[PDB]
């Protein structure tokens, strides 16, 4: 006749970690880390925008792959890979700085800069290297200016976008550098050339260089280009010899967005807001190990394959 | 670390699974509710701290365009300066949560078995098993006003004395 | 953790001040005393907290606050002053928290130390109830709970008449 | 936090030097004194569990050049972000040893109290405490017996009454 | 004899490590708050800039004229700050404008810069104005042919440190707003500005182009600076754009830099200070700002943590 | 009959750091911070390579002290206080990231470039700043190019390189600048100068500049340096009229290694992946107390100067 008290225990345990002792066995636990995440793009209650192959400057110049995504809202822009910034080669001056600001972005609007040229230029110059359907074309917010008839010495030219509005415009200009001192003379003349922008908060010139380089994209002549914040009520002005690759558009940034730069399959279905470049994290945990690199709201990440939580006594059994 | 467990009791029982903490009696099983409770309501207070904790981040870094090497070498020690960070804190937080989550849930154990001690009274005598001695005989009416903590030690001490001393 | 706050002492007296940590009844009357020892144990050692609590290095500025800030860097300064602060809050509830669970526990246990002392000191010539209050089978004068209180109290001189009261 | 090393347990024992913990008794014969291995062990066990836990790579490489000047913005942006992270650290560093001390104490104290609870309750009524942590014997002890307690082979029941008798008069 | 413990009528709550809502005796908090929104500058030796740009202590902009020289422990910039009367830019402005802000002292050094009769220094602007009379930075000079139209000579000019402390050199670039008003001030010539020393090699040609007109200025004065080693010289060889230094800046050892648009308490100390106001407590976590300057407490995101300094409460 | 119980207890006490106290007894406590140092690079284990006066930009260009470090396989690249990168006075665009980038390679090699010149040009141009055996010379992968006739125009002129390699290609140029119209004139012609750079991935233009400096070793002329990365398959082209310090041979940098700016002199028979500027970290501890600026798999630095850890409360 007595009474007994005893703690249960299972059949199998779960071995966690502790202060004093490693392999200390368990009722039961669960982990702190996720180490599995979904491979495709998580975008329910999310509206999004996907580039595919069309990069974030494309949407600011108009490269062809960038047509349908010249204008938009979004509270989400993917970037993908190979996405293609220029059809004609060249770079851009800062370009991760103007990457960024695109991502970081929730749409674009454009807005006509309204320039009109003199008559004898040729304000519908096109290239092989950027095609438009079958045709030979060009970037849709620039125009490539020459002088109407070959070999004529271009005129000296003064454009000034004005700006009316209560918030900031992007605005982007290219400057040609060509290949041969015969193509130069082609298209601008035999004048020393130069192309001066100015505001007032941006001050610069710009001078084309004929150089042997080698052809990209079938071209050895290469446009670089240059981008600037024009204030609200400000002016700016260009003054050029020729070389100016021009604006018909401006465009202005608009909101707050996610930036993701990925590969992964969009999903419509799955919950996210925590991405990486294969796939999304969603969990509870507060920790997680796939990826190094994150964006959004994302648990912080830990070099460990596993951190089991105990959630139980002591398993000691017979 | 509390003397009840992987101390003078000397294994747990696998036919509980019902609860954690129970009774066993030899009589001419079962489980304490309250104990339990106790000791899970706080082993779910810290998978709740723990569930739910974030700031907005961007990406500083990109992944399909070379970036300055300067800053690239500046962001990626900082990001591993964060990750050791993160990383510590997290095994120093599982293996403290954990120490104390056994101490604790050896200290339910014992914190009843201090309830049953000062219940039974003189009633009855300690043991080196834990497994309380009664020596009077209590059927499972008794044994249930153990179990439901309402009782009466008063009832039999004139009882148990002689049993004790004789 | 420790048995006595929440466990089996069932609530906490108010009337008591300049104590954390004594009733009895016998016949002259009822008089009510609050130890010193145990709670100025315990005070000490939240003392000790706090002033672990309040005992830093000089930064400068990084980001310009009333002119533009190149944005890429701007950036990278932004991630990693939000990712310190992270840590920083992450600490800070883990300190709070953790401290807070140390001081509840410790102080539960400083009053089970109590109730165990004298558990050991009144030994044969008393019993427990079970909420903490001890059963005196043999009267006792004000004097004499002032013995328990003083620690002063010989448990032989009354163990006779007690334990005979104990079985009868 | 709990009652034996600072409470009840006023001083050590500097003369035995074998173990943590231990057992001196004086009875007819004489006074012995005798360490308990298992009470010992478990602590430096879990001392050496926290040493163990104490001592992975990860490599950084420089970002600070020492024989080479360094651009200004970018060089107290990381003097920024270096003293942040010396802040972070040290302050893990002092809270990780203040605590990992204070369970370490706690510790040790605990497996005190629980080998006065082992021997109280393998004792029953032969013996009665006072609270200075020793066990009034009131039946004789041999010294065989007295190993019997620090075996833990004995057996109250067969001197339970001669104690017994010893108790109620 | 019974057992017990205390208790009070309310308490305070406390988040714990299993329990986010634990009633407790009392308890103290262990973050800062709604800290003094004003500037502690007790025993601080500071310098209040207002108006006056850090950059323009450099270039003697009027505004910053009672800035030129001095010594101080704690700089304070205010919000729109002056740094140009004239319209222009600064090529590596922050790394400038942070050094000076790390600098408990500036001190200035003549150049010694001579020129012959057909230059003309003393060329002023209305953009720049002292004695509401038209003016220049006082720092510098701006250099034009004497002689309306006439060709500006090539000149030579080779500041010689001779300290045993490296000294701050800072000239201007003028870019004439018209192809008329460059002729006018420089002539026909094709313009250069080398800048050389053992350390720093660079080359200026002043550009022409159409700008809206800043300060009602449409032409525009850009400014570069270098540092020039002790026993080290620098030679400005130039022919039509350069804005002389007419002195150069030393600055002299270090000193807090605070930006913040609030009012000065003289009566007060700190070891913390952020845009608005200060922060002064024992308390290792503050909310008040995420940026802030000097011996701070920690930065959290939270409007509350409190810290049980008692048992809990059982009533 | 009494049976007791009882802890040990020392005469010294070690006095640690607690929650509730900051300075209790305690039996026996031990040190998480070191604060001792080896004062050696322990690169026993480790290829490693010590330029001695040679800086990693003088590996490619091909500076006199670097003769020895022009090609190289290591995975420890070890730079000195006294290294010398420019025996002519110069600089070079980019220099931190470039140096970087070579202290983060496994190895150099080499390649022709192939370059070839008209009998216009004199391609072995030296001078007094750079010694190799006894006697004026110049940057060993580089050729100073100016006219063969003391007064005539240098020619304009095309040099191609063409990367065939499966592997990037890091090609260093030199951009000259005389102090005078007379030394100008007379190194490259009274001709107006310019040089151009142009590949698939890369374009610039250079031009060179007479301005008065003062002279550095004996010299007041400048060489201005310039580098990038040239992708395989690819072509870069130079088109110079005179003043372009042409690459004779360009770079390789191959594979990771660690980069190390130490004082320390080597022991190649200590094993360490802890190092600073003085000396190495060997330790088992977590944290460390001699330097905020380590590099490699090293504890982390504190700023405390002990933390002692408790290995029971000592009464006596
Ligand atoms: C005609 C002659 O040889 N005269 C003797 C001088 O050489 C010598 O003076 C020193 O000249 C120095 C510059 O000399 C070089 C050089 O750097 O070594 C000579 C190089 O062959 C020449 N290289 C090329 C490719 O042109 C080089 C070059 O022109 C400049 O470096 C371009 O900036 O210059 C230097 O100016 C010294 O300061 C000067 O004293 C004197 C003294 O030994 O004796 C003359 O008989
Ligand atoms: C040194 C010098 O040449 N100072 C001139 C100055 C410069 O020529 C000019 O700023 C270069 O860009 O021009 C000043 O006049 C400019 C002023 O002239 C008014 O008449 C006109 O109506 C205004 O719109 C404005 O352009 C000047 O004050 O800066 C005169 C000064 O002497
Ligand atoms: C931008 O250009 C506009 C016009 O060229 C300038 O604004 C004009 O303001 C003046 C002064 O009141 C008026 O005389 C004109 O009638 C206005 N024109 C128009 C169409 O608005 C403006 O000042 C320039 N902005 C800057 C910053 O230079
Ligand atoms: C680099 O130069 C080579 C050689 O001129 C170019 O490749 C040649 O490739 C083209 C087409 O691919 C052939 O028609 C030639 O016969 C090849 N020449 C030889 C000798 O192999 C190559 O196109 C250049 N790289 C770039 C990117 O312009
Ligand atoms: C003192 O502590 C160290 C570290 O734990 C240990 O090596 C040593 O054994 C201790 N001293 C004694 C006497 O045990
Ligand atoms: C500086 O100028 C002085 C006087 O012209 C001259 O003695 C000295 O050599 C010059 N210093 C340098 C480094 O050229």
């Amino acid at each position: 006749d007595k009474i007994c008290l005893g703690h249960h225990a299972v059949a199998n345990g779960t071995i966690v970690k502790t202060l004093t002792n490693e392999q200390e066995e368990v009722t039961n636990a669960t982990e702190t880390v996720e180490s599995t995440g979904i491979n495709r793009l998580c975008m329910k209650g999310r509206k999004h925008k996907d580039l595919g192959n069309c990069h974030p400057i494309g949407m600011l110049i108009g490269t062809p792959a960038c047509d349908l995504h010249l204008t938009g809202m979004w509270d989400t822009l993917i970037e993908r890979e190979n996405a293609i910034a220029y059809c004609y080669p060249g770079a851009t001056v800062n370009v991760e700085a103007l990457r960024q600001k695109i991502m970081e972005s929730g749409g674009i609007n454009k807005i006509s800069t309204g320039f009109t040229y003199g008559s004898s230029i040729n304000s519908a110059g096109t290239t092989r290297a950027c095609m438009r359907n079958g045709g030979n074309s060009f970037y849709a917010e620039l125009k490539w200016l020459v002088s109407k008839s070959k070999g004529q010495n271009f005129p000296q030219t003064t454009n000034t976008y004005r700006n009316t509005d209560t918030a900031e415009h992007l605005i982007m200009w290219g400057i040609h550098h060509p290949s041969s001192t015969q193509e130069k003379n082609d298209l601008y003349g035999t004048q020393s050339l130069s192309i001066s922008v100015g505001s007032s908060t941006y001050r610069n010139n710009f001078v084309p260089v004929v150089g042997a380089r080698p052809q990209v994209n079938g071209q050895s002549g290469r446009i670089d280009f240059h981008w600037t914040l024009v204030q609200p009520g400000d002016n700016i002005t260009f003054s050029h010899n020729g070389g100016l690759i021009a604006p018909s558009r401006v465009s202005k940034l608009i909101g707050r967005g996610l930036g993701i730069q990925s590969d992964a399959p969009i999903d419509n279905n799955c919950e996210s807001k925590c991405f990486w470049r294969g796939g999304s994290i969603n969990t509870r945990l507060p920790f997680q190990n796939l990826s190094p690199r994150t964006v959004g709201q994302c648990p912080k990440y830990v070099n460990r394959r596993s951190l089991m939580l105990a959630t139980g006594m002591r398993n000691v059994p017979e | 670390l509390f003397g009840a467990i992987a101390g003078f009791l000397e294994n747990g029982w696998e036919g509980m699974v019902d609860g954690w903490y129970g009774f066993r009696h030899q009589n001419a099983q079962a489980a304490d509710y309250k104990s339990t409770q106790a000791a899970i309501d706080q082993i779910t207070g810290k998978l709740n701290r723990l569930v739910e904790k974030n700031t907005e981040f961007e990406s500083i870094e990109s992944e399909f365009s070379e970036i300055e090497h300067q800053i690239g070498n500046v962001i990626n020690w900082t990001k591993d300066s964060i990750t050791d960070i993160w990383t510590y804190q997290a095994e120093l937080l599982v293996a403290m949560e954990n120490q104390h989550t056994i101490d604790m849930a050896d200290s339910e154990m014992l914190n009843l078995y201090e309830r049953v001690r000062k219940q039974l009274r003189q009633n009855a005598e300690e043991d080196g098993k834990g497994c309380f001695e009664i020596y009077h005989a209590c059927d499972d009416s008794c044994m249930e006003s153990i179990r439901n903590n309402t009782y009466d030690h008063s009832q039999y001490r004139e009882e148990a004395l002689l049993n004790r001393l004789n």
